[PDB]
């Protein structure tokens, strides 16, 4: 059974994309695998949560609310969702050859982290370095006024 | 933890050289010299774990035990030393004791006004609280101390039987002062014993004899009695004016001392020849712990005068000066062996007796007592409390802290780093920048705690060496007070394993008589040197105090330096107190567990009350801060944090793969002796009780969201782990233990160690 | 408030069993059989 | 992961702003270093908080209550999202610049300050640093010869 506090938000979501474009409705019919009558996949969302997230995910515009909300209301979702709705991300033929010079690199920040702190600290140091003269001026002035 | 490499003293241990004590910081301290042979048998230290109650109720304004008290004062607080403080409460002194209107009006306050009253009969007896209120309203005075000063002053004087009661009181703490004399902390020392001069005669029978004819003669006039006090209290004052110069007594007093040591006197001004004495001269003669203050002395001055007498004189000061440091300063004179004793050493060693690094630490035993008082005021406004012990919490407290001083002795920490060091290096030591060697100091990072100083600060200051001037000058005193108390502690060890010693002049272009720097002489069998020395013929010779310490064999300790406790209970009841406030510190704690069981998420806050079983929530109590167990296992967490990085560092450099499951087997093998440990802890019943109460309000949490798959779950291979850890941490955080910073990464620790994972085994404590 | 999250992300050192299967079994609620008819 | 609560506060947030102009998208590959399309630029908000915070800032009309919210909802974020965005406060010509502007940066000073040493410590270790790379091999030719 979906939860009342999502299918209030949800099935209106999801019926107002249908009126919006015919198109999605072909789409999603054939994703969740459902008869491809509006009437039909909106009886399948009520029925199940894990096929109410599918559907949001085919559309996104103005579906994105609700699925967040559905998310909270349901964490046991949350890890099956996730894996029946993936996508390999293209990876540029560059990628991981460019990645190969930056060995060198990085072994170098991490010696100058270790040595200053956790890499937080090293991005203040830097900064303070960085920054301009007359703030250690300014630092100093105040010293010599008593101030700490 | 100090952390220094012995090779190049003046980069990393630059303030802990010799070559900055007597101020020459271009280059290191030729070995070849005039040298003078000479022995030292004896020294000042103040007493490690001094703690004790003072009561300062009634009986007789105790000369010495009140100079003590300025003493204490004037160090503890800065304020530009004692002899503001002294001729301040000669001010006070001439603006009340010497003015006898103030005196009149006490007379007035506590009887009535001009009648004939009759001794003990119709005269009532007070209590010498009520006087020391009228104190307050009379003498509008900056320190408390003048008060109490003047309070059983009067106390004394005017009772034949007469005014004051003997049931009332105070009390007043012992607390550790510096160890080792710094060179005001002799000018003081000087000073101190000027003002129980001076106390002594408000206690002498020359006031006394007013009381003589007043005994059995009866009280019978205000005035002729507040008059004829009046007066006895300025006679007893015009004659105790008057004083030597501690500036010029300890300066003077240093100098023919410094006259004799040196290899350069020229024939005349040895003191032998112009002195009659030669008695006096013999015993300080041998005293180590007034050379470094010599040191000091020609560092800061840069220059010595005498302005006393060449003989008579000198001949009569300094048996008075035997004096002032023999009794009245904490400093008692002790044989030189038996003060460092505590101190121990540990080497990590390759092959020939070569040290990879040496570790030098203070032996304790952790100290486990916790005494939780709170305040009780039947006075507004008052300094002064009853302090009520209770009872159970402090049995509640030592319950948990029994397991813990098992586990976190500091003679396991030392075994621990050495054997770190020997996996580590993997190589000859000459690379790597030569030997180093490491060192900690709880005792010194105590003096910080008390101070609620970060310890921070000092250990930052040696490598660098110099001090910021940018912080208030109540704090660099406690700097550089500290900053000196490592540079005594290292030369009266070294001085004390390698009795053979010898001193020379300096040489610098301008100027300057120069200063006395020791030269030790060690034998030892490395055909190698550490540090830069020599170390040829067999022997070695060194100015450096370091670098003739790692040429030692390994000590063990040979006393554990044991903290007693401060004892309330039996003195804290009846009496009032001193400045509690800010040596303890108050009682809560706030801390949150959670939890995720079946995908739902759980939380249970805990507070301080309820992990001891007391029902009633009650901030009144506050608890005593046990500073030596605190700084105990703060250093436990430096050194611990601090292999983690080297062995992950010390692994990705390898690049072999026999020895990265060498280093790989090191890493798992302490972070299930440290999962262990906290588990351990967690047995404890401040940690059962932290146990149970996590568990049983998700229990009760839970039944209520329906639902009770619990029972099975929380007690599993993992989250029976987790609550058992943060039950660990927690009692370490709600006491003073530890920081909840510091958990927070310690816990990171076991993140990645993956200890918590392979285990999937706990051990019940009951 | 206490920080357990480093703790949280560890692995359990994982072993096969010798007869696999009862996997999906984990979990299930199988609704109560009910009694035959009485007369 | 992006906590539930705060993603419906972020995500439209950092939407209209992007629909309102399509000149934010030089802030987002400037710091963040997303890819250069506007869909991309979605999930790394999604996927980091870091990533999201330094969203949120750099489009201020709306955000700034959406960031504050992201702030308490995910606490660990905080140390690093105010450090990572700093921006230098030049100089005043009146003696009284104040913690009115600098305060921020005067703090800053100081960690780096107690890091290093003593405040001269740090001027001259920001000095050292600034020096050309040449006096560097200088005092190691200087050491090679043997003198120290």
């Amino acid at each position: 059974m979906l939860l009342p506090v999502v299918a209030r938000a949800a099935v209106p979501a999801i019926e107002s994309a249908i009126a919006a474009t015919p198109g999605l409705v072909s789409r999603i019919a054939a994703a969740i695998g459902s008869k491809v009558s509006p009437s039909a996949i909106l009886a399948a969302v009520k029925s199940n949560p894990v096929v109410a997230g599918l559907t949001l995910a085919q559309i996104g515009s103005t579906g994105y609310d609700a699925y967040q909300q559905l998310l909270e209301n349901h964490p046991e979702v949350a890890e099956m969702l996730k894996d029946l709705s993936f996508k390999a991300d293209e990876i540029q033929p560059d990628f991981i050859g460019n990645l190969g010079q930056y060995r060198e690199e990085l072994e170098l920040v991490e010696d100058a982290a270790r040595f200053v702190g956790g890499m937080s600290n090293l991005i203040r140091l830097r900064q303070a370095l960085e920054l301009d003269i007359k703030y250690y001026g300014l630092k100093m002035q105040l010293n010599d006024m008593g101030y700490r | 933890m100090f952390n220094l490499k012995v090779k190049d003293l003046n980069g990393s241990a630059r303030g802990l050289t010799q070559a900055f004590a007597i101020g020459e910081l271009k280059n290191q301290l030729s070995v070849g010299a005039l040298q003078l042979p000479l022995q030292f048998t004896r020294t000042f230290s103040a007493s490690m774990t001094s703690e004790l109650l003072w009561e300062v109720g009634k009986g007789n304004i105790d000369p010495v035990m009140y100079a003590r008290l300025f003493f204490q004062y004037a160090q503890a607080g800065g304020a530009l030393s004692v002899d503001e403080l002294v001729n301040q409460f000669t001010e006070y002194h001439q603006s009340t004791a010497c003015n006898p209107e103030i005196w009149r009006k006490l007379t007035a306050y506590i009887t009535g006004s001009s009648n004939r009253a009759i001794k003990a009969d119709a005269v009532g007896k007070v209590p010498p609280t009520a006087i020391l209120e009228q104190l307050r309203t009379l003498a509008p005075s900056e320190h408390e101390l003048f008060h109490h000063i003047t309070t059983d002053f009067v106390c004394h004087v005017l009772s034949p039987l007469g005014f004051i009661l003997p049931d009332a009181a105070y009390v007043y703490r012992v607390g550790r002062t510096a160890t080792y004399p710094n060179f005001y902390a002799l000018v003081d020392c000087v000073r101190a014993s000027d003002l129980r001069r001076m106390l002594t005669a408000l206690s002498s029978v020359d006031s006394k004899m007013l009381q003589a004819t007043f005994k059995a003669k009866g009280a019978l006039a205000p005035a002729l009695i507040s008059q004829h006090l009046a007066n006895a209290a300025t006679t007893a004052f015009e004659r105790s004016r008057g004083n030597f110069d501690a500036n010029a007594v300890v300066s003077s007093v240093l100098t023919i001392l410094g006259r004799l040591w040196s290899p350069s006197t020229p024939k005349e001004l040895d003191p032998s020849a112009r002195l009659r004495n030669t008695n006096g001269i013999d015993q300080l003669r041998s005293n180590l712990a007034l050379f470094i203050a010599y040191q000091d002395m020609v560092k800061q001055r840069g220059r010595a005068e005498v302005i006393f007498s060449d003989e008579e004189l000198s001949s009569t000061i300094i048996p008075w000066f035997i004096e002032a440091m023999s009794e009245v300063s904490p400093f008692k004179l002790r044989p030189i062996n038996e003060t460092t004793s505590y101190i121990g050493q540990t080497s990590a060693i390759d092959h020939m007796g070569q040290p990879s690094h040496v570790v030098v630490y203070e032996d304790w035993q952790f100290a486990k007592e916790i005494t939780a008082f709170t305040p009780v005021k039947l006075a507004n406004n008052s300094n002064q409390r009853f302090l009520d012990v209770e009872p159970g919490i402090s049995d509640r407290m030592s319950a948990t802290l029994a397991p813990i001083g098992n586990t976190f002795a500091v003679s396991a920490f030392v075994k621990n780093r050495t054997a770190v060091y020997e996996a580590v290096s993997q190589r000859g030591t000459v690379n790597s920048n030569g030997a180093e060697m490491t060192l900690g100091f709880p005792s010194v990072v105590e003096r910080d705690y008390a101070l609620d100083r970060d310890p921070m600060v000092a250990i930052a200051a040696l490598r660098t060496g110099i001090v910021d001037e940018s912080l208030e000058a109540r704090a660099s005193n406690d700097l550089k007070r500290s900053m000196f108390n490592y540079y005594a502690a290292v030369m009266h060890y070294a001085v004390a394993h390698n009795p053979e010693v010898v001193v020379s002049e300096h040489q610098g272009v301008a100027a300057e008589q120069g200063s006395l720097y020791l030269v030790w002489n060690v034998r030892t069998e490395l055909r190698i040197p550490v540090g830069y020395n020599a170390i040829e013929g067999g022997s070695i010779r060194t100015p450096e105090p370091l670098e003739a310490i790692a040429y030692n064999k390994p000590i063990q300790p040979s006393e554990v330096l044991q903290a007693k406790v401060l004892d309330l209970a039996n003195h804290t009841t009846s009496i009032h107190i001193w400045p509690w406030h800010e040596a303890s510190t108050e009682f809560a704690y706030e801390d949150a567990y959670s939890v995720t069981i079946r995908n739902k998420r759980y939380t249970a806050e805990v507070k301080e009350f309820e992990l001891l079983g007391l029902g009633q929530r009650r901030e009144r109590v506050r608890i005593l801060k046990p500073t030596v167990a605190h700084a105990i296992i703060q250093m436990w967490y430096s050194w611990f944090v601090e292999d983690d990085r080297t062995l992950a560092a010390a692994r990705r450099t390898s690049r072999d793969d026999a020895e990265k499951l060498a280093i790989d087997g090191r890493r798992m093998q302490n972070a299930v002796t440290l999962l262990r440990k906290i588990e351990m802890i967690g047995t404890t019943g401040i940690g059962a009780s932290a146990v149970h109460l996590a568990q049983s309000r998700i229990v009760d949490q839970m039944a209520g969201r329906g639902l009770i798959d619990d029972s099975s779950d929380l007690h599993v291979g993992i989250n029976r782990h987790r609550i058992r850890i943060w039950a660990g941490l927690a009692v370490l955080q709600m006491m003073g233990l530890l920081s909840r910073s510091e958990a927070e990464a310690l816990t990171k620790v076991l993140g990645d160690s993956n200890a918590l994972g392979m285990v999937v085994a706990t051990t019940d404590i009951d | 408030p206490t920080s357990m999250k480093a703790l949280d992300h560890t692995s359990i050192a994982s072993v096969a069993p010798l007869e696999r299967g009862s996997v999906d079994t984990d979990d299930r609620n199988s609704a109560p059989r009910r009694g035959a008819n009485f007369s």
